[PDB]
């Protein structure tokens, strides 16, 4: 049977619609089912994507501050193969974004200052529920143009509010950020955003 | 591909960022 997507990403387009993208193995197939419902009770909605190559759909008219369950399943002659499951929910009534992603697991939004025109700090907040207690946090940082080396910091502790400066960054330059929790079992949901520094 | 500005002297900024779960 088609193997489990191997990777499950959210993107909130405004505060009631985000776009739903996965990641299936390399190594057919018919196509995608995307299912997702309230978790607080709701009908269950299913979506079809007869076409393998389609790896995202928008959701829309989601409710904002209510909190979703989403399963992705990919299809071949064999059958049905097992899904990958994410919750998430869009927040919304700081300089930024009106509306943000959440998950219990994964750390909360990121903060960043620009401290200077080669080093920022980022501060995110503590995981709401997080799977099993912390250990700390892993922090990657690479140029979003591809082909450079990443940098990886190790964030240990499990503080309400962890931060982390980052010095050596070049202006006018786009750089991928991503944050997880190191958990006593294993790594959490990471939390991905591209930044740029300029004067 | 969404870029966050980050201005030098404009204090912090709560960037919206994607969540990914898996790998």
């Amino acid at each position: 049977v088609p193997d489990t997507p191997t990777r499950l990403v959210f993107s909130a387009l405004g505060p009631t619609s985000l776009r739903v993208s996965w990641q299936e193995p390399r190594c057919p197939l018919q196509g995608y089912s995307v299912e997702y419902q309230l978790l607080n009770g709701g009908e269950l909605h299913r979506l079809n994507i007869p076409n393998p190559a389609q790896t995202s759909v928008v959701v829309e008219d989601l409710l904002p501050n209510h909190s979703y369950v989403f399963r992705v399943r990919a299809q071949s002659q064999e059958g049905w193969g097992r899904e990958r499951e994410g919750v998430i929910t869009i927040e919304s009534q700081l300089p930024g974004s009106a509306f943000t992603l959440s998950t219990p697991s994964a750390p909360g939004p990121l903060v960043f200052t620009a401290l200077s025109p080669d080093s920022l700090q980022l501060s995110w907040e503590r995981p709401r529920r997080p799977n099993g207690d912390i250990v700390g946090y892993l922090v990657t940082c690479e140029m979003a143009q591809g082909g450079g080396p990443a940098t990886a910091f190790r964030v240990d502790g499990d503080s309400p509010e962890s931060r982390l400066t980052v010095p050596g960054l070049s202006e006018n330059v786009p750089y991928k950020f991503k944050v997880q929790a190191r958990t006593t079992e294993g790594f959490g949901p990471e939390r991905e955003g591209i930044i740029t520094i300029e004067s | 591909s969404n870029e966050n500005l980050l201005l030098v002297h404009c204090g912090p900024t709560l960037i919206n960022s994607c969540i990914s779960f898996g790998s």
